[PDB]
RNA sequence: UCUAAGCGGGAAGCCUACCUCAAGAUAAGAUUUCCCUAGGACUUUAUGUCCUCUAAAGAGCCGUUCGAGACUAGGACGUUG
RNA sequence: CAUCUCAUCCUGGGGCUGAAGCAGGUCCCAAGGGUAUGGCUGUUCGCCAUUUAAAGAGGUACGCGAGCUGGGUUUAGAACG
RNA sequence: AAACAAUCCAGACCGCCAGCUAAGGCCCCAAAAUCAUAGUUAAGUGGGAAACGAUGUGGGAAGGCAAGUCGGCCUGCGCGGAAGAUGUAACGGGG
């Protein structure tokens, strides 16, 4: 699945010919260059490296630097990496360009993004725990764990226990969506619904795996 | 044991070759093979076939047995082939072979096919009635089992699909 | 299928098989009397 | 006079390959092992490692008798409340036969450092062919 | 006679399959790219020591801060902004 | 806030039926997920009302008070038989 | 004897990098037989359990009927009957 590399912009509607209106996201595309082909020859597995955007050569380092000067194209501020096969490693050689065009309109799509970090949080907002008594002798006990374990057999905290600590801050993956405009003059996509994360973010968007 | 210590009768053209465990057969209707257990002979004189024990064990006799009684099989395939009939009952059931895909028509919201393998071919008399022959006695009893098994014979009013000489159990459903 | 300790004959059409370490009793009269020790 | 040890910078470890092509399992292993440890040396001291190195190759060919190709189960723990998983020979034999000596071997070992230190020179590699030509190893005929 | 030899069908269950983590996997894996090429003595004679010369690629301290955050860690920038 | 077992309540796969169909009875396989809200009483239970595909049976110090409560029981007051 | 006051062998005056045995053992963890001879078991039985069920398989003393076949007793070793709760978990383990 090779696909393209993002920023999540905001969040719109459009009013559809039957008045229906459809929340989207807007993602803009600064066109991906090629920078690397890992093949089974020399890695063990096909991939196509890419970066997109923009770097100034005061941050970009020594090695950096000839890694991307080997190909032709300019520093970008991330790279990432497609793992693919061949009919889809067809015409794809370093100092290539992948667009927008790569999708259509109508088609299902899964959008990965780094959700909204949350910081450390408690078991009511991360595992839906329920609160205790408010007002019917209760001391201090309102939004704490209540039991954790049994007595003597076994006689610990099992692995795996939903307690409190850090929530979000993650890779999430969103499965499902639709396209609804390609937009090639300004290079945007517009999807249906929400994607992790906040605006500015890294978001990656390739064809749906479920099909 | 009386189905060892006892020949076969091979006619012409047909042939027997032993390279190895293996013993393959070739007639008219085509070729076949069989692998050999480790404990038995094989001793032909020109057209019967001896199947013997080796160390004359209790296992030894059982296994010879069965290797007689399945290559005296393909022998008896090889030359005049195996034929099986099964019959379709009740109104609407209908069996057609497109070609080398079965079509069949059983009660259902859609149509069941069959897609033979390589061995057994299949005719079509009438439409409640459907013929297959083969040389592999095996595989054509297998093909008629798999047909079979798609609406299998019911005991209230004996629809389905049936072997021709086959016993149904009939009852009736008075209160 | 009658799942029993004690899997016999019942008529003169009932025979008893052993399958894969497993006692059973199969009848071509009548399927009433399928029995398999267990 | 007295018994000496043995001096760990005085010993030679040697370089075998043994086939592992119809062959028991356990009957294989005892010797691996006993090849490990180094009791076949005159010099053997039981806190020294004066052991040799064996490679097996074919491991996916090797056998059972019985039933146990399909009866003999393997077993793991993740360590999560009801993380127990399990396995059969035929299973694990045709997708990792590495695991099959390394768990039959390390069984027939001393379970310490020392212990550690001996299966680590055992080498087990599925097909007919090894990495390490450059040792020379000998065939054990075992 | 479904089994003894041989060949099959078969479940929300098992292994895959979908998402996330993962080489401290001490067996610590792979790929692309970048950096370091001076002299003297000297004896416990070997990845031996001592004195001048050198200080790279890079990382951090510090500062402006963040849709990142308990402290950390992590992201961006520091005048060619 | 849980975790396990299976002697399985629902859902999945079957044999027999005094199995026409729909729906049942019984037995076998199956532990992946799921498995009500109220009136009364301190109740666990139980009865009733209205739902649900279903409202399983059990082990875990009759799981769980250095996690909460304190209505019952089982200190000191007072009264009835 | 896995671990195991009361079981089995055996009653410790001190020292030895000497030797023979007891109970129990001799494929590896772990010292000593991958020892020799003749059989049985296919169930991992061995390495947990009854009434009862059954052409499993080895041995023995007899019968009925005419290429043998029939079913009856007495026996060695096995099969089913056999479901539980943190984790395999009813050989210490590997095997
Ligand atoms: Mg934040
Ligand atoms: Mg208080
Ligand atoms: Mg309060
Ligand atoms: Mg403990
Ligand atoms: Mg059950
Ligand atoms: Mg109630
Ligand atoms: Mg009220
Ligand atoms: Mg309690
Ligand atoms: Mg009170
Ligand atoms: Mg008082
Ligand atoms: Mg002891
Ligand atoms: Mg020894
Ligand atoms: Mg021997
Ligand atoms: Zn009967």
């Amino acid at each position: 699945a090779i696909g393209l590399v993002g920023r999540k912009c905001g969040m719109t509607r459009i009013f559809t010919d039957a008045g229906v209106s459809v929340p989207v996201t807007v993602i803009e595309v600064d066109p991906n260059r090629i920078t690397q082909i890992k093949t089974l020859e020399t890695d063990g597995y096909q991939a196509v490296q890419v970066t997109t955007g923009e770097r100034r050569e005061s941050r970009v380092t020594n090695a950096q630097k000839g890694h991307f000067a080997k190909a032709g194209v300019a520093a970008g501020r991330l790279v990432k990496e497609f793992r693919v096969t061949e009919a889809e490693l067809e015409g794809r050689e370093v100092g290539g360009t992948i667009g927008v065009d790569l999708f259509t309109v109508g088609q299902i799509v899964d959008v990965t993004g780094q959700s909204k970090g949350k910081g450390f949080q408690g078991g009511v907002k991360r595992w839906n725990f329920r609160t205790q008594d408010a007002t019917h002798g209760n001391s201090v006990s309102h939004r704490v764990l209540g039991s954790t374990g049994q007595n003597q057999t076994p006689g610990r905290v099992f692995k795996g226990k939903k307690m409190a600590g850090h929530l979000g801050d993650e890779r999430v993956t969103v499965q499902g969506l639709e396209i609804v405009s390609v937009d090639t003059e300004r290079s945007v996509l517009v999807v249906k619904g929400a994607i992790p994360g906040a605006t500015g973010g890294d978001v990656i968007v390739r064809p749906t795996i479920k099909a | 044991s009386r189905v060892a210590k006892a020949p076969v009768t091979v006619p012409n053209g047909v042939t027997v070759t032993q390279n190895g465990r293996q013993v393959e057969v070739k007639g008219s209707k085509g070729t076949l093979s069989f692998n050999l257990h480790a404990l038995v002979e094989l001793k032909q004189e020109e057209g019967k076939l001896q199947l013997a024990p080796a160390k004359e064990s209790k296992d030894a006799w059982m296994q010879a047995g069965t290797a007689r009684a399945v290559l005296n099989n393909l022998v008896k395939g090889v030359s005049e082939g195996f034929e099986r009939k099964l019959q379709l009952v009740g109104v609407g059931y209908k069996a057609a072979v497109k070609g080398t895909v079965v079509n069949l028509n059983l009660g259902y919201s859609h149509p069941i096919d069959y897609a033979l393998p390589e061995g057994v071919t299949a005719e079509t008399p009438t439409a409640t009635e459907i013929i297959l022959k083969s040389a592999n006695k095996q595989l054509l009893g297998q093909v008629a089992a798999e047909i079979r098994a798609y609406r299998s014979p019911e005991p209230y009013k004996g629809k389905g699909v049936r072997y021709s000489d086959e016993v149904i159990l009939r009852k009736e459903a008075k209160k | 299928m009658k799942v029993q300790a004690s899997v016999k004959k019942i008529c003169g059409s009932c025979k008893v098989i052993r399958r894969n370490g497993v006692i059973r009793v199969i009848c071509s009269a009548e399927p009433r009397h399928k029995q398999r020790q267990g | 006079m007295k018994t000496l040890s043995a001096k760990p910078a005085e010993v030679q470890h040697d370089w075998f390959v043994v086939d592992a092509t119809g062959k028991t399992l356990g009957r294989l292993a005892t010797e691996i092992a006993r090849r490990l440890r180094g009791k076949h040396k005159t010099s053997y001291t039981p806190h020294v490692d004066a052991g040799d190195y064996i490679i097996v190759i074919n491991a996916e060919q090797v056998q059972v008798t019985g039933n146990k190709a399909l009866d003999k189960k393997y077993y793991r723990h993740t360590e999560f409340p009801g993380g127990l998983k399990e396995t059969n020979f035929e299973k694990l034999v045709a997708h990792k036969p590495e695991e099959i000596f390394e768990r039959a071997v390390k069984g027939m070992l001393p379970k310490g450092p020392l212990g550690y230190a001996m299966i680590k020179k055992m080498k087990v590699y599925a097909g007919s062919e090894h990495p390490h030509a450059a040792q020379q190893p000998q065939v054990l005929d075992i």
